[PDB]
């Protein structure tokens, strides 16, 4: 999991 | 694509709302869902966004940061706006948003494409 800032 | 706001209301300064936001047709944990608002006699502004492909990450408009908390729960196809501290400045028509299509949000509040008809929230003080 590396989620993009929103 | 539907999405319909309820919980809207009239409260205290100081208190809290919790929105809630039900998609239809689409599927709000695979799209970056957002909070907008337009205060009285203002132009609609961003106020909360979380991100889509079921993404944790949030942003808000500085305005509110630390005192509304946007959240989705994927189980019932919903987005929230926890609404804590709330202020008169804060009363407007509270309108929960979609973009087109599955993914992130990207940093912006641009290219929202699904809007609900929006809820009121009033905020009183004496």
């Amino acid at each position: 999991d590396y989620e993009p800032e929103a | 694509g539907q999405l319909v706001e309820s919980g809207g209301g009239s409260v205290q300064a100081g208190g809290s709302l919790r929105l809630s936001c039900a998609a239809s047709g689409i599927d709000s944990s695979s799209y970056c869902m957002g909070w907008f608002r337009q205060r009285p006699g203002k132009e609609r502004e961003g106020v909360a966004r979380i991100n889509g492909l079921g993404g944790v990450k949030t942003a808000y408009a500085d305005s509110v940061k630390d005192r509304f908390t946007i959240s989705r729960d994927n189980a019932e196809n919903t987005v929230y706006l926890q609404m804590n501290s709330l202020k008169p400045e804060d009363t407007a028509i509270y309108y929960c948003a979609a973009k087109f299509s599955p993914g992130y949000c990207g940093g912006s509040w641009s290219n929202f494409g699904y809007w609900g008809q929006g809820t009121q929230v009033t905020v009183s003080s004496h």
